[PDB]
């Protein structure tokens, strides 16, 4: 069983979007709307915007799971390379297990999941509606290894699957974007757009 | 491998380790398989003091990676102003052109770094330079809704 990457708006019209630029003092991330591809530096804050048109049920959650993009890799679980897993950098005493590629920043109720059968790793947050007079629910993600890391992703491309789920794990909506964790997001975005 | 250690220390911002590795004979112009040098990596990451000490110890300000980008391209794309200034003083070509026709001004204008756009213009950035698709820096500022940058570029036209 491979995780589905199929877009599914579902009954709440679930959608995932990105603000026009980083509010950091530098392009710590940038999003290609042409390629539906996030570019970020390792461990930097990446705000992702969730929109629904009708409230999800009580107990709904938002999952983020990385998967390899290419059919020849998709059965392999995406995790941090051993070097980043075992580093002391970013690995101070904390809730995120050090193997997980995706973290949530700034949420005490973020939950790190490893399926005991599939070995798939993902991170949940409770669904929360937007703060009054805003359009979006913001989730802050951190991506904790470089795409190039030889002991991990090893230059293979990944997709981030964002799923809206009931408390009991029924799919309510799903959106997918490609992610690259790279040295220079601003250049990589333009270079990739140039190549297509 | 001292080269590999120097690349990593420059990227992640370990200034003391950069100094120690170069004292131990690390190649200041080491490149990875993407052609990124310590100076590229410090420039993209935004580590000003590392950029300075690499240039003082013989880093190549004109080195191009596998995309044809110089360290100035990377600092300009990221918005690292003081690094852009140091690279220009050290001999960077303001109009260095990568293999898909981007100048530093293309990348600053596109990603939307107003202060960088201003400094590049003062050093002779070419407002007429076209990428592989015919786009000028102004075209890219319009395409990515960078209104203040598009205005500055129009005045420089
Ligand atoms: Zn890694």
């Amino acid at each position: 069983a491979i995780p589905s990457n199929t877009d599914y708006p579902g009954p709440h019209s679930f959608d995932v979007s990105f603000q026009q630029s980083s509010t950091a003092k530098s392009a710590t991330w940038t999003y290609s709307t042409e390629l539906k591809k996030l570019y970020c530096q390792i461990a930097k804050t990446c705000p992702i915007q969730i929109k629904v048109m009708t409230p999800p049920p009580q107990g709904a959650v938002i999952r983020a799971m990385p998967v390899y993009k290419k059919a020849e890799h998709v059965t392999e679980v995406v995790k941090r390379c051993p070097n980043h897993e075992l580093s002391r950098e970013f690995n101070e005493g904390q809730i995120a297990p050090p193997s997980h590629l995706i973290r949530v920043e700034g949420n005490s109720h973020a939950q790190y999941v490893e399926d005991p059968i599939t070995g798939r790793q993902s991170v949940l947050v409770p669904y929360e509606p937007p703060q009054v007079g805003t359009e979006f629910t913001t989730v802050l993600y951190n991506f904790m290894c470089n795409s190039s890391c030889v002991g991990g992703m090893n230059r293979r491309p990944i997709l981030i699957i964002v799923t809206l789920e009931t408390r009991d794990g029924q799919v309510l909506g799903r959106r997918c974007f490609e992610a690259r964790i790279c040295a220079c997001p601003g250049r990589d975005r333009k270079a990739d757009e140039d190549s297509i | 491998d001292l080269g590999k250690k120097l690349l990593e220390a420059a990227q992640i911002g370990q200034l003391d380790e950069v100094r120690i590795l170069m004292a131990n004979g690390a190649d200041v112009n080491a490149s990875d398989t993407d052609g990124l040098t310590p100076l590229h990596l410090a420039a993209a990451s935004g580590h000003l003091e590392i950029v300075e000490v690499l240039l003082k110890t013989g880093a190549d300000v004109n080195a191009t990676d596998k995309w044809g980008d110089t360290p100035l391209h990377l600092a300009a794309s990221q918005g690292h102003l003081e690094i852009v200034e140091v690279l220009l003083k050290a001999g960077a070509d303001v109009n260095a052109t990568d293999f898909t026709g981007n100048t530093p001004l293309h990348l600053a204008a596109y990603i939307g770094h107003l202060e960088i756009v201003e400094v590049l213009l003062k050093h002779g950035a070419d407002v007429n330079a076209q990428d592989k698709f015919g786009k000028t820096p102004f075209d890219l500022a319009i395409d990515n809704g960078n209104e203040d940058i598009a205005e500055v570029l129009q005045k420089a036209a």
